[PDB]
């Protein structure tokens, strides 16, 4: 070298586009079992995501997603359209493929077509918090006997997905594959890294662990 | 001059532009003053942390006794103590320490680090140690006469109770050695059990650069 | 905080996409019943966004209309090209799908081919008025007998839709789906929140109903 | 540098650009002055209105009795009138009036809300009534003597028609209270039925904020 460093800043440290999810639904009516589906939002999902956003406890971010989307009929049409539709927390959500639910005005909704560069768009900073907790020591009600931990903190929205079309012979199944990355972090207060196996997906939870590897005999 | 030049429709990831905003209206929480900030993570890396040392089958299990090693009036002078590889992130003595854990996330580095040796005996404890550093390229001291003649820090227990070695031209065998190495016996002041222990601690000092990203190899896949 | 807010402004209560109609057509001939469709542009439609332009008694705004299409071809071609004519207030309208109506010269039409982004376009504000007005309070003719309320105000022209290909073997029906938004809103002479269901579209018509909920006792 | 980078073709609602224009001849009709003009909601959320008090299960259908709230002499000194939650847009007294209203559209909010009392009596009338606040996560006061311990003014009524309190710290169960005590019986000048009654309004006061617009919960669907 002949400067200081600038490989291991915070943003770039994190702020690194990732796999988080991929669902599947395919074209059908009202009645079909899996004609749409959702993700909630979360970071929690990826074990290798997870432990770079557990190195420190309190971070505020901007996201990107970016949603990938393929898609094949199967064995024996229009260009399919297919809607992104983003529900901000604590707003309505749909329970079936029709609904007034994707008619709301308030919940943002992205309307692609295939052949396209695929969509996304950035999510501001949402929470009344000033930064999201990676670590919560108190229970939600206000005597203690509420959910411990993670409790109304870190909650974010959520995505449904559906086709546009109407219905029409043979089944067309899409796979959309979500990418996720933060941008503009900003973090406060360092943790020591995690040391055992993750276990719960909203737990701290572990399972005790060795130390470090044996050795052979500690002298040389 | 266009703007549909080869590799502009596409998505490539770690690829940075602007993208609309879900919403452009609400966005808007205050930023408060929160103490303590991390801006590089040299700033985690340069702060102390207990190595383990002593590595049996059981007593790195229950990690209490991994982290201090014995002393007793029943050795005799000129017989090692410890001693390891000195090469942090493939060496598991100092590979899963605060500071070495940063290092399992990228491809080369270089620097200069210190250990630091504190004591922890009893307060009427006298005895002399010989620390030694051997450079890389070149084998461990044999016998206590060897380790004197190679560069080595006469440590007195009973007037400093820690002694810091700054360790230039770390980098990734070939690589260094420290040992330690009684020069006389430990003194007890009418103690029983001769038993006396010493710890040790290791930092990155001063300047300190990595390159190139990859993820860690301690974590294997989803579970859950 | 640390300063005055901006989310509680006028353009921000207001101007989000929502959905406000879908409709479908199909390819045929001018004998098919079904083979254009038409939409009344009007705000009264959807019982959500209804209520927050009846917050205010005057409004004057342009307004975007983007029409997302998709299609999909029934059981046993080149692509296909969709025609959205605007017609304003007081020209000239189609019967059949042929007519001297599309093929008028003051009537605005976009055509737009699949696989493209959504077609959208403007309409500046039309009204010979200054203002829309949101509630009415005479008569249509100059004697009081006309109809009562939204006569001659609230007046904004229509879009129609067809397919622009020839007929051919295998029917293709298109669904276009409606999103709306105003844009520069100023709004003058507030009003209070609007308490009981709609009923009627075009009538402040009402049923009674109870202020608020009941209470167990007043005392606590 | 390219204008094909991911997420360049969609359509993404609230996203705002430029847009062709229909006509771009007709445009043209000059706004005129019109009085009274609305640029915030704030400017309506701080207009008082009355707010319903009294809720049985018919004097809230018809509901010119749900306004307001009877007093007696056959009533002795230290029971309460009424009391309620204060917390709006969540409790069913507050929460359907005009400023209540702005604020389900919204979630998370804060500031200062200020109550009014008006006695609507006769001119004759006099008694002194002892108004209280509790801190929020404190339950109500169960005495006129826990009450008057806490923070209260003592309203003389036969010399102010009115009070106002403003209450600060609102924000959203844990949240204050707000009850009314007799602190006298009312004296009545020969009146033979004993009512009187009092109402109470509503506004915001002052500052204000809200973030993040979200839909209405008092209207279901269309149904035409």
């Amino acid at each position: 070298n002949n400067h200081v460093r600038s490989e291991s800043t915070i943003e770039n440290f994190l702020a690194r586009s990732a796999c988080v999810f991929y669902l599947e639904y395919k074209t059908g009516t009202k009645e079909d079992s899996n004609s749409f589906n959702n993700w909630v939002i979360t970071t929690r999902r990826v074990a290798q995501l997870r432990r770079k956003l557990e190195m420190f406890t309190y971070l505020r971010f901007d996201m990107e997603i970016t949603v990938v989307i393929t898609s094949s009929q199967d064995q024996s049409a229009p260009v399919l359209t297919h809607q992104i539709m983003y529900v901000p927390p604590g707003g309505p959500i749909p329970v079936s493929v029709d609904d007034y639910s994707w008619q709301t005005s308030t919940n943002p909704s992205i309307f692609w077509t295939e052949g396209n560069a695929p969509a996304r768009m950035s999510i501001p900073f949402i929470s009344i918090g000033n930064a999201y907790s990676n670590f919560y020591d108190g229970w939600s009600h206000f005597s203690q006997a509420g959910v411990y931990g993670f409790t109304t903190l870190n909650n974010m929205g959520q995505l449904f997905f559906r086709h546009v079309n109407k219905p029409n012979p043979a089944a067309i199944t899409s796979v959309a594959r979500i990418y996720f990355k933060p941008k503009h972090v900003r973090a406060w207060v360092p943790r020591p890294p995690r040391l055992c196996p993750y276990i719960n997906s909203t737990n701290v939870n572990f399972e005790p662990k060795p130390v470090t590897e044996v050795r052979t005999n500690i002298i040389t | 001059p266009t703007m549909n030049t080869p590799g502009s429709n596409q998505f490539l990831t770690s690829d940075d532009f602007q993208s609309p905003s879900a919403m452009p209206q609400f966005d808007v929480t205050p930023e408060m003053h929160i103490p303590g900030e991390v801006r590089n993570l040299m700033e985690i890396a340069e702060v102390d942390s207990v190595m383990p040392i002593n590595n049996d089958s059981a007593a790195k299990v229950s990690s209490m006794e991994a982290y201090r090693v014995e002393l007793s009036t029943n050795t005799n002078a000129g017989t090692q103590v410890f001693g390891f590889q000195l090469n942090p992130g493939a060496e598991s003595v100092m590979n899963r320490t605060l500071m070495g854990e940063i290092l399992n996330y990228y491809a080369h580095w270089s620097g200069s680090i210190k250990i630091t040796f504190v004591f922890c005996g009893s307060a009427m404890t006298t005895g002399k140690f010989l620390l030694s550093y051997a450079p890389p390229g070149a084998g461990a001291p044999k016998t206590r006469k060897d380790a004197m003649l190679g560069t080595h820090v006469v440590w007195d227990v009973g007037l400093q109770s820690s002694c810091v070695l700054c360790i230039p031209w770390i980098s990734q065998t070939n690589a260094g050695f420290v040992t330690c190495w009684y020069q006389t016996s430990v003194v007890s002041p009418a103690s029983n059990q001769p038993k006396c222990y010493m710890m040790c601690m290791v930092s990155a000092c001063n300047d300190f650069s990595v390159r190139m990203l990859r993820d860690t190899k301690f974590i294997e896949q989803t579970s859950f």
